[PDB]
């Protein structure tokens, strides 16, 4: 139901955000440890 | 809600994009970018906490 | 030389609507898949514009005022529209612009011209040789000083055609900014009779001129012994511009596809 | 700059570093070589057709010539010592040798000596209000020098003349030819002449033994426009060969930048030349020698973090290159 | 922000730095103030989360 | 009423109307081939 965005994988507005000093740090807990 | 997305900003790429004279003029302003990087690091730690 | 042609019906002018027309590319910078807000002269949507036409009888070429540019259009068969005059007093005191898109060349002159009551063009009508050949060039009598001249390549366009429903559909924007006379254009085949097409199209930048003069009036040149003549069925539309902020939409292909009259 | 451990010390301003991970300064691929692309314009510009003209027009009928499609050199007119003043406004004259322009306008006239101060944009006065006005965002240069010996005669070459009286101020780049009479009195005047019916033009007393401040000077204005059009008139720089998929410095018609040029799928319409981003950065550009559209991407970069235990324990560290495949680290600020 | 253009590489390749300091200073002021507004708003949202 | 480490006095003769070009930060003939002053200059220029 929730449509996220801005994955920002290395090679969109996300790429333009990448090329100007704006970075997205990935979370510490993944999507499976939360489920566990 | 529990958390929000961890965002980090780098000044010297944002403000003075790939210029040397711009950054040399920027160091006259002191240590602002250290504070901004510190604040975003504090938020990014707090999300994991 | 000219002949005072008056062999025509007198009618009141027609007022029509400018639905979704009157926007162009604001500069030559490519953008893609984005919404962009700009400020320039534009033609406001659903504004009141003037309809003139020549049928059979009917042949009206009045001198009209030129303020802040013009949105022109014309629906036509048999390629009757060929030329346009621009200036401010038109009686050998200020330089004038002449464009003639006749059969052979594209002739653009910026000269100190001298016109008369009825300056116009015309061809004879199908004198058993299957051709309308040029026979009437009665526009001006004097040209004193002329800064810019240009004659394009010679060619031969078609000078015949009979459809009651016109297909040739020409759209132009003329503007004078910084002494720069700016020509934006588009041509369309359309299945239409007597009005303006309901729809939308971008107006591509085409021509700039560095003329540097002030123009307040203009006149239009349509194609036709001294009386007794046939005028081809065609119509043209005149509208006037206004400085208004707009919101424009660039697609993936960088085509102005949609617009917001703000 | 020795090792990441000293980098961590430097950004914390301590000799000691505690346990953890610290984000630090970022890395960047350096450009390797420089690329210059200019069009194939060959012929030279007719400056002597302006400066060494035998006759100069009057200031109320100032002459404009449109110079285009030639390769100039502004240093050769720049370093000549004969000029009384050479002052520019939109640019600075050093960079003029290697910036390319789309069309150049050359305006020439003659003026009395001590009103060259009034030729500068933004000032007002006699000349700036009735004869020649420059707009406030003027981008060009003004050159002026005295020419007393060549034009002024002992009888007085009084064919140089200027407007005194005028109905109103005139807009930038406006010019008037008019013989209409002026009504400095409140009553209207007709015919030709009467009491307070003034002819708007008047000639200078240009005679050669006159004092300074009354000397005739020649004034030339260059009024090019900048960097937003398919250009014609460049500065004398020779072109390089075209390199793709390397970190380079590119100089496309004066557009300076650093990155990687790549074959694009962007299907330009022919009247276009450039391409921007959301953040107003050029990303697509048209080569002025081969009409192909090149995508511009800045080189690789990303985060660098250092992982350390405490310096009370040991002095071995480790590095995290953030958000990249490993392979960009061997070539690597 | 009141300078003649918003692209830094335009200003570096049009003027020599003794007067380009004036333009670049305006850009530094504007961008630094905007960045400060962003980090303040993100701090308040972090407190809410 | 200040004090200075050492004072440097430079003297020469030029043509009279290029004393505008002796000012720091300007360019031209004299400023590019004969004598250039740095941009953060401190001192005085006297000419007569
Ligand atoms: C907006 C537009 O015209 N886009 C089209 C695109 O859909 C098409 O795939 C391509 C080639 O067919 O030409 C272009
Ligand atoms: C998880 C993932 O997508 N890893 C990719 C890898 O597949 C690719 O070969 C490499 C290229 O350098 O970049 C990284």
């Amino acid at each position: 139901k929730v449509t996220l965005a801005d994955a920002g994988f290395i090679k969109d507005l996300i790429c333009a955000q990448k090329f100007n000093g704006l970075t997205v740090l990935p979370p510490l807990l993944t999507d499976e440890m939360i489920a566990q | 809600p529990v958390s929000m997305t961890k965002t980090s900003v780098d000044c010297t790429m944002y403000i003075c994009g790939d210029s040397t004279e711009c950054s040399n003029l920027l160091l006259q302003y002191g240590s602002f970018c250290t504070q901004l990087n510190r604040a975003l690091t504090g938020i990014a730690v707090e999300q994991d906490k | 030389q000219c002949v005072n042609l008056t062999t025509r019906t007198q009618l009141p002018p027609a007022y029509t609507n400018s639905f979704t027309r009157g926007v162009y590319y604001p500069d030559k910078v490519f953008r893609s898949s984005v919404l962009h807000s700009t400020q320039d002269l534009f033609l406001p949507f659903f504004s009141n514009v003037t309809w003139f036409h020549a049928i059979h009888k009917r042949f009206d070429n009045p001198v009209l005022p030129f303020n802040d540019g013009v949105y022109f259009a014309s629906t036509e068969k048999s390629n009757i529209i060929r030329g346009w005059i621009f200036g401010t007093t038109l009686d050998s005191k200020t330089q004038s612009l002449l464009i003639v898109n006749n059969a052979t060349n594209v002739v653009i002159k910026v000269c100190e011209f001298q016109f008369c009551n009825d300056p116009f063009l015309g061809v004879y009508y199908h004198k058993n040789n299957k051709s309308w050949m040029e026979s009437e060039f009665r526009v001006y009598s004097s040209a004193n000083n002329c800064t810019f001249e240009y004659v394009s390549q010679p060619f031969l366009m078609d000078l015949e055609g009979k459809q009651g429903n016109f297909k040739n559909l020409r759209e132009f924007v003329f503007k004078n900014i910084d002494g720069y006379f700016k020509i934006y254009s588009k041509h369309t085949p359309i299945n239409l009779v007597r009005d303006l097409p309901q729809g939308f199209s971008a107006l591509e930048p085409l021509v700039d001129l560095p003329i540097g003069i002030n123009i307040t009036r203009f006149q239009t040149l349509l194609a036709l012994s001294s009386s007794g003549w046939t005028a081809g069925a065609a119509a043209y539309y005149v509208g006037y511009l206004q400085p208004r902020t707009f919101l424009l939409k660039y697609n993936e292909n960088g085509t102005i596809t949609d617009a917001v009259d703000c | 700059a020795l090792d990441p451990l000293s980098e961590t010390k430097c950004t914390l301003k301590s000799f000691t570093v505690e346990k953890g991970i610290y984000q630090t300064s970022n890395f960047r691929v350096q450009p390797t070589e420089s690329i210059v692309r200019f069009p194939n314009i060959t012929n030279l510009c007719p400056f002597g057709e302006v400066f060494n003209a035998t006759r100069f027009a009057s200031v109320y009928a100032w002459n404009r010539k449109r110079i285009s499609n030639c390769v100039a050199d502004y240093s050769v007119l720049y370093n000549s010592a004969s000029f009384s003043t050479f002052k520019c406004y939109g640019v600075s004259p050093t960079k003029l040798n290697d910036l390319c322009f789309t069309n150049v306008y050359a305006d020439s006239f003659v003026i009395r000596g001590d009103e060259v101060r009034q030729i500068a944009p933004g000032q007002t006065g006699v000349i700036a209000d009735y004869n020649y006005k420059l707009p406030d965002d003027f981008t060009g240069c003004v050159i002026a020098w005295n020419s007393n010996n060549l034009d002024s005669k002992v009888g007085g070459n009084y064919n140089y003349l200027y407007r005194l009286f005028r109905k109103s101020n005139l807009k930038p780049f406006e010019r008037d030819i008019s013989t209409e009479i002026y009504q400095a009195g409140s009553t209207p005047c007709n015919g030709v002449e009467g009491f307070n019916c003034y002819f708007p033009l008047q000639s200078y007393g240009f005679q050669p033994t006159n004092g300074v401040g009354y000397q005739p000077y020649r004034v030339v204005v260059l009024s090019f426009e900048l960097l937003h059009a398919p250009a014609t008139v460049c500065g004398p720089k020779k072109s390089t060969n075209l390199v793709k998929n390397k970190c380079v410095n590119f100089n496309f018609n004066g557009l300076t930048g650093t990155g990687v040029l790549t074959e694009s799928n962007k299907k330009f319409l022919p009247f276009q030349q450039f391409g921007r981003d959301i953040a107003d950065t050029t990303d697509a550009v048209r080569d002025p020698q081969t009409l192909e559209i090149l995508d511009i991407t800045p080189c690789s970069f990303g985060g660098v973090s250092v992982i350390t235990p405490g310096t009370n324990t040991s002095n071995q560290v480790a590095v995290l290159y953030q958000d990249v495949n490993c392979t960009e680290v061997p070539v690597a600020t | 922000f009141g300078a003649i253009s918003s692209v830094l590489n335009d200003i570096l390749s049009r003027l020599d730095p003794p007067e380009a300091e004036v333009q670049i200073d305006r850009l530094i002021t504007g961008r630094l103030q905007s960045l400060q507004t962003y980090v303040t708003q993100q701090l308040i949202r972090a407190a809410e989360i």
